[PDB]
């Protein structure tokens, strides 16, 4: 239960700059993205323990988010992933490494959310920056679809109501929603 | 009663 709040409002101003979000839905958001990073690591670590690797690169992550997200979300998790991959390789560092990877979800925590509790597998550098560029890509498609429904109720601001209608409207995020509240 | 997230 890691709070991601101050990483979800940075995403919210990034898609609707004009809107705002409810205590409560920055809640069940919070809620979300532990869930989703849970699922993704838990999968991850399961793929490289069973082709007995030591260790969780970024191809697991890929591999772990093909298999739970639907076909568009994975494949543009997939491009976001790689994208922030890359940057970060070839970046000019002198910053954090999400700044390095031009990213807003903080890639230190995935990092160690990643390793706590292992002794099985080291974490690869790819790993954390894969996997909070997709926990920031699914961010601002819930947040997207969410301020769409707060427009549509004449609303300035987020409410649960408005995540309910978004997650349920969407057939992907509906279908999503299968595999990580369980 | 649910006010909102400022950071």
């Amino acid at each position: 239960k890691e709070s991601y709040s101050i990483y979800v409002y940075k995403v919210l101003k990034q898609v609707h700059p004009d809107t705002g979000i409810s205590s409560k839905a920055m809640g069940i958001m919070n809620s979300f993205v532990n869930d989703i990073f849970e699922r993704i690591a838990g999968e991850a670590s399961r793929l490289a323990h069973y082709n007995k690797r030591s260790t969780i690169t970024s191809r697991e992550i890929q591999t772990a988010v093909r298999l739970l997200l639907p076909g568009e979300l994975a494949k543009h998790a997939v491009s976001e992933g790689t994208k922030a991959v890359t940057k970060y390789t070839s970046s000019k560092k002198a910053k954090t490494r999400s700044s390095r990877a031009g990213l807003q979800f903080p890639v230190g925590r995935v990092h160690r959310l990643l390793r706590k509790g292992n002794y099985s597998e080291r974490v690869g550098a790819g790993a954390p920056v894969y996997l909070a560029a997709v926990l920031e890509y699914l961010t601002a498609e819930i947040l997207e679809l969410a301020g769409n429904a707060a427009r549509d109720n004449k609303k300035t601001r987020i409410i649960p109501r408005h995540l309910q209608l978004a997650i349920r409207n969407d057939e992907e995020l509906n279908k999503l929603l299968g595999k990580v509240t369980i | 009663s649910d006010p909102s997230w400022h950071p």
